[PDB]
RNA sequence: CGAAGGCGACUUUCUGGUCUGUAACUGACGCUGAUGUGCGAAAGCGUGGGGAUCAAACAGGAUUAGAUACCCUGGUAGUCCACGCCGUAAACGAUGAGUGCUAAGUGUUAGGGGGUUUCCGCCCCUUAGUGCUGCAGCUAACGCAUUAAGCACUCCGCCUGG
């Protein structure tokens, strides 16, 4: 989905990074694949507006 | 309310083609405005405006 | 028959392997992580395609790919320089398609992207 | 010996003849007990053989050697533990290998006798243009850690 | 929020119920306690899957002067969901559930009264709580406390050596 030209490839250390994280629903993407535990994150799971 | 599919006129700043919500403090809202943000937008946002994953 | 070829790169955190294939599935050949002495999943090094994939691409000489378009489905250290064997003989690296799927999601699970 | 560590070291001083300590540390290789009675002569039958066999004195053709012995630029690494983690590094005169006095080219004294009188004049001139020879001053302190790429 | 074990993808449901602002109203119509209420997590638990992942066993490796072990892919089941649960967890509140306070404060989710309305925000009252401390009280001290490990009216059960 990304087409970046005009860059060196020993300088591709910097070109392969900057189209990854941007999503407010980065989780509501992931939905139906691979689901995990908040165990150590229960320090921070009383949290905002999920259902309470 | 449960704002419907075209009912994202003043909210498509929050809607996305590809998956960006603004959580509570991102809009400074309480537990009715953030709640419509996170539940009522979804009738417009999720069903045919967000491919979750394959 | 020039300007036709994709370096569809199956590179994870390790396993810097890439098929020097057509733009769609027909799979000419490769210098992948089972090709320049390595096996893969410890080849977090570009030498699948640091230099010796354009060896393959120019031994072919049929791509003429001004657009070689490495297509990724994960991270990888040697993958940013897996395209150095598209710069070695110089096949004009022009795109970086590092994406995981978003079709939609069959059933009570089979599975697909996270 | 930790908790404690390690800090830099000592060095030498020039001579009023040529204002050079390159000759001084080489005499300090042989500075017997203050009794340098012909350790002076052994130095002056070692160090003169680069200024004599090569026409120029301690500062021009000897500089081909003594620009390259205890350092400005040497090989060194930082606190990284048990891995390779190698890169070239600029350095100071604290721990020493590539501008004034250290390791390989110049064993003056390594030929076929058990002498000091004439042996120092034997194997000396090999650091004419910094070309190996035998272990006293530089050569092999430049080419350390640049090997593995694929199966590294 | 539930009887708990506990309760998590979201459009939705019942929004049941919390919930605070109104509470429109006949005349003790409740807590605990004979009844009876249900289940309680896993280890394990009575069918296809299940060795697909993980995974004991085995392999196979060996530290430095020591394995088959920390190590595990093939892999034993097991893991797991469409038909049966046990009455066990640090389910701990080591602290049983009704009427109400203990100087009180505290910022705040909810729902409200609002002023100012802001540009949905500043200020006051607010409580189920939310936390924070903090008065009294508390026990030896740990330490508890306007929401107990206190205070005056309810029941329960426990035990006064183990």
């Amino acid at each position: 989905t990304v087409v970046r030209k005009n860059e060196s490839l020993e300088d591709a250390l910097r070109r392969f990074k900057r189209s990854v994280s941007k999503s407010g629903t980065i989780q509501e993407v992931r939905k139906r694949e691979f689901y995990e535990k908040p165990s150590v994150k229960r320090k921070k799971k009383s949290e905002a507006a999920r259902k309470r | 309310t449960h704002i419907d599919y075209k009912d994202t006129e003043l909210l498509k700043r929050f809607i996305s083609e590809r998956g960006k919500i603004l959580p509570r403090r991102v809009t400074g809202t309480s537990a009715k405005y953030q709640r419509m943000l996170t539940t009522a937008i979804k009738r417009s946002r999720h069903m045919a405006l967000l491919p979750y994953v394959k | 028959n020039i300007e036709n070829g994709v370096a569809h790169i199956r590179s994870t955190f390790n396993n810097t392997i890439v098929t020097i294939t057509d733009e769609f599935g027909n799979a000419l050949s490769w210098s992948s992580a089972g090709a320049l002495g390595f096996k893969g999943s410890k080849k977090s090094t570009p030498f699948a395609a640091q230099m010796a994939s354009e060896t393959a691409s120019k031994s072919a000489m049929e791509h003429g790919l001004k657009t070689v378009e490495v297509t990724v489905k994960g991270p990888g250290p040697g993958r940013e320089s897996a395209i150095r064997a598209l710069q070695s003989a110089g096949l004009e690296v022009t795109a970086i398609r590092d994406v995981t799927p978003v079709p939609h999601n069959g059933c009570r699970p089979p599975k697909r992207r996270r | 010996m930790p908790r404690k560590g390690s800090v830099p070291k000592r060095d030498v001083l020039p001579d009023p003849i040529h204002n050079s300590k390159l000759v001084t540390k080489l005499i300090n290789k042989i500075m017997l007990d203050g009794k340098r009675g012909t350790a002076q002569r052994i130095l002056y039958s070692a160090f003169d053989l680069v200024e004599q066999r090569s026409g120029r004195d301690a500062l021009e053709v000897f500089e081909e050697a003594i620009n390259n012995i205890m350092p400005v630029l040497e090989v060194k690494a930082r606190r990284v533990g048990g891995s390779n983690y190698q890169v070239p590094v600029e350095v100071r005169p604290e721990r020493r290998t590539t501008l004034g006095l250290r390791w390989l080219v110049n064993y003056a004294r390594l030929r076929g006798e058990k002498t000091m009188e004439d042996r120092l004049a034997n194997e000396i001139l090999d650091a004419a243009n910094n070309t190996g020879g035998a272990v006293k001053k530089r050569e092999d302190t430049h080419k350390m850690a640049e090997a593995n790429k694929a199966f590294a």
